[PDB]
C-alpha cells in the first residue's frame, strides 16, 4: 500500500 | 500479506528508534501471521510473544517460527488485545502497528498493553490518520466499499491525546500519502488480476476507488512512545 524505502 | 504500513522500513523505524536490540523481548500485538516479531527477530535476534485472535494466523506465525529454527524465542498465541495472557512487566516493546484502529476496545487494549509493559518500555506505532478534512460522502463511500466506515477525525491530535495519557511520545516520523491516478490503479489491479477476471477486476477496481480517493486526504504516523 504505502512505499517508504 | 499481514504487514504493517510501510513494511520494512517501519520494522527498522522502530528498530532504530524504538531501540530494539537482542535483549528486546516484543509483543506483537494482533500479530497475524507474525511478520513484525519475525522480522524483528531476524534482525536483531530479539525474542517476542504474538497474540491473534486468529488460530490459523497464530498457527502459521509458529509455524514459521519453527522453521526458522528461532520457535523458543518466538511463539505466538491466541487471544484478543483487551484481555492479555501474560503477566505485568512482560515486554521491553509492543508492536502495536495500525492495529489500535482496528481492535474493538481499543483504551482497554492500550491499558492492557500498558500493563505487560516493562518500566520505561516502548509502544511501537504505525498509525493511518487524516490530515484534512475529508467530506462525509467519501467515508460513507469506503464504508459501502469495505464495511468499515473510518473517523475522519482520527488526525494526529487525536492519536497523541489517546496516547499521552498513559505514554510519552519519544518518536514520529509523519509520511503523507496521496491518490493514484484512475489510470495507474486499473494498471496495478489489470496487472495483480492477470499477472498474480472482468468480474473480479470490476469488484476490485469498485472496492478500491474510494480508498484510493481517501488517500489524498490520510497519512501514515510512525511513532515511539514510552511507557510513563
Ligand atoms: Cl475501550
Amino acid at each position: 500500500x504505502x512505499x517508504m524505502x | 500479506d499481514n504487514t504493517p504500513p510501510g513494511a520494512e522500513y517501519t520494522i527498522d523505524y522502530w528498530i532504530k528508534h524504538g531501540c530494539i536490540n537482542k535483549k528486546s523481548h516484543l509483543l506483537d500485538l494482533a500479530c497475524s501471521t507474525g511478520f513484525s516479531s519475525r522480522e524483528c527477530f531476524k534482525k536483531e535476534g530479539a525474542s517476542a510473544e504474538g497474540i491473534d485472535i486468529s488460530e490459523s494466523a497464530v498457527m502459521v506465525a509458529n509455524e514459521k517460527a519453527k522453521k526458522l529454527k528461532a520457535n523458543n524465542l518466538l511463539k505466538y498465541y491466541v487471544a484478543d488485545a483487551c484481555d492479555l495472557p501474560f503477566e505485568d512487566n512482560t515486554f521491553t516493546h509492543v508492536l502495536g502497528g495500525c492495529n489500535f484502529a482496528f481492535i474493538q476496545n481499543r483504551l482497554i487494549a492500550l491499558n492492557e498493553t500498558h500493563r505487560c509493559l516493562n518500566h520505561m518500555g516502548s509502544m511501537c506505532i504505525s498509525n493511518f490518520y487524516y490530515r484534512r478534512k475529508i467530506s462525509d460522502k467519501l467515508i460513507n463511500d469506503v464504508y459501502n466499499a469495505i464495511n468499515f466506515r473510518p473517523n475522519p477525525l482520527w488526525t494526529l491530535e487525536y492519536w497523541h491525546q489517546f496516547f499521552s495519557e498513559r505514554f510519552t511520545l519519544v518518536s514520529e516520523e509523519n509520511h503523507e500519502m496521496e491518490s493514484q491516478s484512475e489510470d495507474e490503479l486499473k494498471a496495478d489491479i489489470y496487472d495483480y488480476i492477470f499477472n498474480r477476471q472482468n468480474v473480479f477486476f470490476e469488484r476490485f477496481l469498485k472496492i478500491r476507488r474510494p480508498l484510493n480517493i481517501q488517500r489524498d486526504y490520510q497519512g501514515v504516523t510512525l511513532q515511539i512512545w514510552r511507557k510513563k
